[PDB]
């Protein structure tokens, strides 16, 4: 490895989906760890360890793509299991093992010798792996910046819940006024401790930050079933 | 798949000093031990040398014998010194990997040689 | 479906000293080849039923691979002291793993005899539960030590098998993997087919 030398008044952002059973048309309330209407949460783009507290929220709104994954343990020290999500173009891979991770958390980009291909294996995030106990290969998932992804993780009770939506639109405003649905994507039984959170991004060698809060909102069903209108 | 190729074993002269490397020729993970054996005439399966963490070598033997462990061409070295006909041996190779398809234990031919 | 089945199809076993482990998670386990008989050996599975697996579910299983001749396939059982289990394999006192014997004479037995395995049978202490003993320092049966393993002193722990192809049941080698089981706070890893 080597080492190198913001709040938007927040509405109505990344509701999840709690149940994946079908419903239509009705008023449901439940009460679950949510992001507050107005809850006014901070916004990153540099990138320091967050301690993940709740429930995290997160959000891209750049039409490129830099973002390479994220960085999931309790201590630098190899001793606690870590999630290193790998976000690669050519493969995503949710790794978990006992990870002594490098000082800096960037990884390494540069293209071959002879056929100047960018090569991105390179890794400079961990330094070491003690134990490593889990692995998938799952789906490889991807001037105004249309596009926004929007994510939710929640660790509780063994499982892992990755809540995953996209959508485009032209608007370069920082937070849209329409409602966000956001559907899960990927469930994890590892039920790892952790207590802090990293990004994780390449180096050549926009993002919303919110908790979840426990309160009852209402949501309305349409009949297809997406979320027309959420309410506290 | 870790193959081992023993090279140097030749018929000599009792008081000579021959070596035989043992290259492992199959990928690996990495290396807990590998262990010399001999088959000799009125000898049983016994330990050449090898380890025990320490560097270990037989009895009556233990200052002719001679250890090169080498991780990175992945070719082990045995010195043999001040030859006796009790030396002609088959030394059997044994190495202790973990690799690619997995923690396995691999056995080498053999090289017989012949001292009188 | 995690591969069970290549443990059972590996071209070559693992030593009596040296026990690879493999562990299967995020997997959906089927026992019904071991509904089946491994060989004319009927297999010692404790703890839960043999017939009930297909209900278990494990957070994480452990398997073991190992030629051992047919005199002590009986030895290994939950927690005895033994000489498998002082010098070359332990496993807990009351341990609900299930364990798979198949004989395998046919294939591994050598007419010159093949010398792939060995054994310990000599420690000074005893051994904990699952933990591979690859140490080949100096024993000594007698009281007094010795440098540089000399013989009538010091006798060496390990010895290897033959396996001349031998008539009595007792000589003959057979392939056994032990599946150790352990559950805790996290969700089992283990699913029934049905
Ligand atoms: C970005 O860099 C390279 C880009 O290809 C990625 O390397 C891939 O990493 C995966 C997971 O570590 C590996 O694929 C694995 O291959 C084994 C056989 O060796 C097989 O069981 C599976 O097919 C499994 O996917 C392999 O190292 C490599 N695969 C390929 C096709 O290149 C790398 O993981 C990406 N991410 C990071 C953080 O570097
Ligand atoms: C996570 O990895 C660590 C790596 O240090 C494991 O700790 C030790 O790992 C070594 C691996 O060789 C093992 O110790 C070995 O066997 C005995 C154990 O008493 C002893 O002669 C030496 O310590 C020898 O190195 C053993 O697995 C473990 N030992 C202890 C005392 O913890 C750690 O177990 C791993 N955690 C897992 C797999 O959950
Ligand atoms: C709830 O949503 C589903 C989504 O599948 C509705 O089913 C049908 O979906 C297709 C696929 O887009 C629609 O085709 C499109 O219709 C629009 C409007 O006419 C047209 O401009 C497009 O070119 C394309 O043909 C289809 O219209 C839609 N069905 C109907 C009756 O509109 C499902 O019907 C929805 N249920 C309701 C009524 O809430
Ligand atoms: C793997 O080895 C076994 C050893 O006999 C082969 O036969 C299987 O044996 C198990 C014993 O429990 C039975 O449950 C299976 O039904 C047997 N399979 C058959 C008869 O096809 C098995 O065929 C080998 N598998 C491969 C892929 O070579
Ligand atoms: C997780 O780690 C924190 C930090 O040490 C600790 O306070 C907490 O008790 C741990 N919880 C679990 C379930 O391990």
């Amino acid at each position: 490895c080597v080492n190198l030398t913001a709040y938007t008044n927040s509405f109505t952002r990344g509701v999840y989906y709690p149940d994946k059973v079908f419903r239509s048309s009705v008023l449901h309330s439940t009460q679950d760890l949510f992001l507050p209407f107005f809850s006014n949460v901070t916004w990153f783009h540099d990138n320091p360890v967050l301690p993940f507290n709740d429930g995290v929220y997160f959000a891209s709104t750049e039409k490129s793509n830099i973002i390479r994954g994220w960085i999931f343990g309790t201590t630098l020290d190899s001793k606690t299991q870590s999630l290193l999500i790998v976000n690669n173009a050519t493969n995503v891979v949710i790794k978990v093992c006992e990870f002594q991770f490098c000082n800096d958390p960037f990884l390494g980009v540069y293209y071959h010798k002879n056929n100047k291909s960018w090569m991105e294996s390179e890794f400079r995030v961990y330094s070491s792996a003690n134990n490593c106990t889990f692995e998938y290969v799952s789906q490889p998932f991807l001037g105004n910046f249309k596009n926004l992804r929007e994510f939710v993780f929640k660790n509780i009770d063994g499982y892992f819940k990755i809540y995953s939506k996209h959508t485009p639109i032209n608007l370069v405003r920082d937070l849209p006024q329409g409602f966000s649905a956001l559907e899960p994507l990927v469930d994890l039984p590892i039920g790892i401790n952790i207590t802090r959170f990293q990004t994780l991004l390449a180096l050549h060698r926009a993002y919303y930050v919110g908790y979840l809060q426990p309160r009852t909102f209402l949501l309305k069903y349409n009949e297809n079933g997406t979320i027309t209108d959420a309410v506290d | 798949q870790v193959q081992l190729v023993e090279s140097g074993g030749g018929l000599v002269q009792p008081g000579e000093s021959l070596r035989l490397s043992c290259a492992a020729s199959g990928s690996i993970f990495g290396i807990y031990a590998v262990h010399w054996f001999r088959m000799a005439p009125g000898k049983e399966r016994e330990f050449t040398a090898g380890f025990g963490g320490s560097t270990n070598y037989a009895a009556s033997v233990k200052g002719r014998f001679t250890m090169s462990r080498d991780n990175a061409k992945n070719t082990t070295y045995l010195q043999m010194n001040s030859l006796k006909p009790a030396d002609t041996a088959v030394y059997y190779c044994h190495a202790l990997i973990k690799n690619e398809l997995g923690f396995l234990d691999y056995w080498g031919p053999g090289t017989q040689v012949t001292v009188s």
